[PDB]
């Protein structure tokens, strides 16, 4: 996601998993965060696709219901051939906006 | 009492978009009743 | 290299007189330095074009020249100080006359034919001012009753309307 | 709304009652928007710009656009800037034919009128 | 608090308006009530209130009213012509700089 | 100090601009760089592009640009002939009319089809009056300033423009050509002015332009020069392959 300059991806080797989304985050590219003329089918590392890891989104982490693409941007570009785009680290919004939340009610 | 054929209030952003202008026009007005010579407005407000 | 920009019209810019200086030769600077609060132009300018022929071939052709519709001059940087002439030729021009009367002083106007508006040719008269009343004493000195373009010339101080 | 959610809806449907209606009301009524003042409502209008232009042809919603970028705000300035950003990256390999229109456009606003404007 | 901005803003609404319609000038500002645009005007805006140093007559009349009348600043105060929160902290500093 | 070293190594400017082949290119700084032979055959290289103006500026870019007022956004011909323009202008002063009041009663009460534009119109503005306008070569950066630049190395007489002739006293148009400046008589007197040896005079040094006709009154082209045997004095002032496109529509 091109928003958040905290994040970061796996960036190891390919597999032949599909990516799936969260229903939050269902619709987007995973690079470019566009929501345009998705092109090809994310496939992701088979560590960050092992155990627990299986069918989740890429980008939330949730359940994941449905396949995840690329823009033809980043199909034109090749940024989808940097191996597994998951991002492995939560970063500060999440816990941030949870603590300002748990603390509210 | 109210009458009738109106439309309602004007939401926060019709509001505030009206407060700007006003507070624009009373700085033209004050600037003209000071005669400042100085000042000027950019081709972006 | 230096060149005197009088009568530059009030508005003509220093985009038209460098585009003439262009024109004619290797324009290098024009400038008028002007009146630091009108802004216009000083009615004198400076301008540097780097041949000294380049500067000579133009201040002989930007007499009379005409920014703004007034002639503008171009050279090196009112008490009736006028000669009328006698005999004149009606063969003669205005630049080619300011040319060669010039020498005696510069052309505070430009020589004008007493020429009829029936036809259009000359009637054997003309006048024109010159810088000084000491201009007048050696232009007419030197060219009363000697041979002019055509008709021996016959000039003097002017008689004024 | 602070549900995204909600504001992709209604850009979308937007963009079907342009369909239905022709497009300029709704599209008058568009630009009227990026006279606000709060952002989000800003970039949501801008992206609901570009998505009358897309499915109503660009032909009819350009010259509004690049005659809106003449009045004298920020926000309308970057407004349809922004909006031209979304248009040309939906409309895809259809620029070809506006690629010309637009760019005496976008060298006027990169010489700058604020680092907004460049970007 | 208050800033510049809004204090500019105020003297020039006032200036235009005058000083009985506060409800409309409270329309011209952001974050600001009638109330407190009432309220800063007559307490701190309003040229007449004079911002210098005090004169020892004023000094020696501000320490014999505040002795006769103690606690009473908006009563004191416009025997001598300043607001009552100036002459309260001026008071105070007399007499912290006199212990 | 080894920094002094390096500094012992830093040849001075005239050491530099001797040994390379360009010595134009040398600019001041370039000696303090850590790589100066190579950094100036880089700058002499074909095609390439230098660096932008404001790296040293001690302001930044169009911070600078600050201070002068602007003239709004210059809408294309092709654009203008499909009258948005007026059109939204109509709306503009009506909505400023407009009161909160009124407002909110067409919010609830629309004026639904007030005013319409064609298509076909737009339709032909962009498929079929669009124009290429005038775009910038390889390497032209842009910098604070660049567009009060009037234009320069324009040293051709025959260039003329409208707002010169006219304050000039001379029309332009389609009469350009025999339309004379007031340099042609003088032109004729004298030569050509002594830095263009090679300038040709429209009517003086050249054959009169088509239609324009030599003579001495009112727009007229004067008594050509010549010498006293019969040859111009400078040119002719009377005037004495396949290049198909290859493939190309029809
Ligand atoms: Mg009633
Ligand atoms: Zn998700
Ligand atoms: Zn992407
Ligand atoms: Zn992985």
């Amino acid at each position: 996601a091109k928003h958040h300059p905290d994040l970061i991806f796996c960036r190891k080797q390919a597999g032949v998993a599909i990516g799936r989304l969260c229903e939050k985050c269902d619709g987007k590219c995973v690079i470019c965060d566009s929501y345009v003329r998705p092109c090809t089918l994310v496939r992701i590392c088979d560590e960050c696709n092992y155990g627990s890891y299986q069918g989740r989104c890429v980008i939330c982490g949730g359940p994941g219901v449905s396949d995840a693409y690329y823009c033809k941007e980043c199909t034109i570009q090749e940024k989808d051939r940097d191996g597994c785009p998951k991002i492995v680290n939560l970063g500060s919004s999440k816990t941030d906006l949870f603590y300002e939340r748990k603390k509210y009610g | 009492g109210g009458k009738t054929g109106s439309g309602g209030v004007a939401s926060s952003s019709e509001s505030n978009r009206d407060r700007r202008e006003r507070l624009r026009q009373l700085a033209l007005e004050t600037i003209d009743i000071n005669k400042d010579p100085y000042f000027m407005k950019n081709h972006l407000g | 290299a230096t060149v005197y920009v009088g009568g530059l019209d009030e508005k003509v810019s220093e985009p038209l007189l460098w585009e003439l200086f262009l024109q004619a030769g290797p324009v290098v600077n024009t400038h008028m330095p002007k009146d630091r609060v009108t802004g216009q132009h000083q009615g004198y300018g400076f301008v540097e074009f780097l041949s000294e022929e380049d500067a000579d071939y133009a201040i002989k052709i930007m007499n009379m020249i005409k920014l703004y519709g007034k002639p503008i001059r171009v050279n090196k940087a009112d008490v009736g100080a006028n000669i009328f002439i006698g005999n004149l030729d009606p063969e003669i021009d205005e630049k080619l006359l300011y040319d060669t009367f010039s020498a005696f002083g510069v052309i505070l106007q430009t020589p004008k034919i007493m020429r009829d508006p029936d036809t259009g040719n000359s009637k054997g008269y003309a006048f024109i001012n010159f810088a000084s009343f000491d201009a007048s004493d050696a232009a007419i000195e030197a060219m009363n009753g000697q041979y002019l373009c055509n008709r021996p010339i016959t000039v003097s101080y002017a008689f004024k309307k | 709304a602070h549900k995204k959610a909600i504001r992709r809806a209604t850009v979308n449907t937007f963009g079907y009652i342009a369909k239905a209606i022709g497009p300029h009301d709704v599209l008058a009524t568009l630009l009227n928007n990026l006279k606000v003042q709060e952002r989000q409502n800003r970039v949501c209008t801008t992206v609901a710009i570009a998505i009358v232009a897309e499915t109503c042809s660009p032909f009819t919603v350009l010259p509004a656009l690049m005659n809106e970028y003449r009045v004298p705000e920020l926000n309308v300035q970057n407004g349809v800037l922004k909006s031209l950003s979304f248009l040309f990256e939906y409309i895809g390999e259809m620029g070809k034919d506006y690629i010309y229109a637009v760019t005496p456009l976008l060298e006027d606003a990169l010489m700058d009128r604020d680092l907004v404007h460049r970007q | 608090v208050w800033r510049n901005t809004e204090d500019e803003i105020l003297k020039a609404a006032v200036m235009k308006y005058g000083k009985n319609q506060w409800s409309r000038i409270a329309s011209l500002l952001h974050r600001k009530s009638a109330k407190q645009c009432k309220a800063r005007w007559y307490e701190w805006l309003d040229p007449s209130i004079k911002k210098t140093e005090w004169s020892r007559e004023e000094e020696e009349k501000l320490l014999h009213l505040a002795k006769l009348m103690p606690t009473q600043w908006r009563t004191i105060a416009p025997i001598i012509g300043r607001t009552a929160a100036q002459c309260l902290e001026h008071y105070e500093f007399l007499l912290d700089k006199a212990a | 100090s080894k920094k002094k070293l390096r500094r012992m190594n830093r040849f001075t400017v005239a050491e530099l601009k001797q040994l390379v082949a360009r010595p134009d290119v040398v600019e001041m700084h370039d000696v303090t760089a850590q790589d100066p032979k190579l950094l100036v055959h880089l700058k002499a290289t074909r095609n390439s592009v230098p660096v932008p103006r404001h790296w040293c500026f001690k302001r930044k870019y169009l911070q600078g640009k600050r201070g002068i007022e602007k003239p709004p956004f210059e809408l294309p011909d092709f654009i203008k002939r499909t009258g948005i323009q007026e059109m939204r202008e109509a709306l503009q002063e009506k909505e400023e009319q407009k009161t909160m009041k009124s407002k909110m009663r067409e919010k609830v009460r629309p004026k639904m089809g007030k005013i319409d534009i064609d298509y076909q119109k737009l339709h032909d503005a962009f498929f079929k009056w669009q124009t290429k306008p005038k775009l910038t070569i390889h390497g032209d950066l842009y910098y604070e300033g660049k567009e009060f630049e009037t234009r320069l190395k324009e040293k051709k007489p025959g260039d003329l423009s409208d707002e010169l002739r006219i304050s000039l006293g001379m029309p332009v148009g389609p009469n350009a050509h025999k339309v004379p400046p007031p340099w042609l008589i003088a032109m004729q007197r004298y030569g050509p002015p002594p830095s263009y040896p090679n300038l040709k005079i429209p009517g003086l040094n050249s054959p009169i332009p088509e239609s324009c006709s030599f003579g001495y009154h009112a727009g007229g082209w004067g008594k050509p020069p010549v010498d006293e045997t019969g040859k111009p004095l400078y040119g002719d002032v009377f005037g004495t392959i396949d290049r198909t496109p290859w493939g190309e529509l029809e």
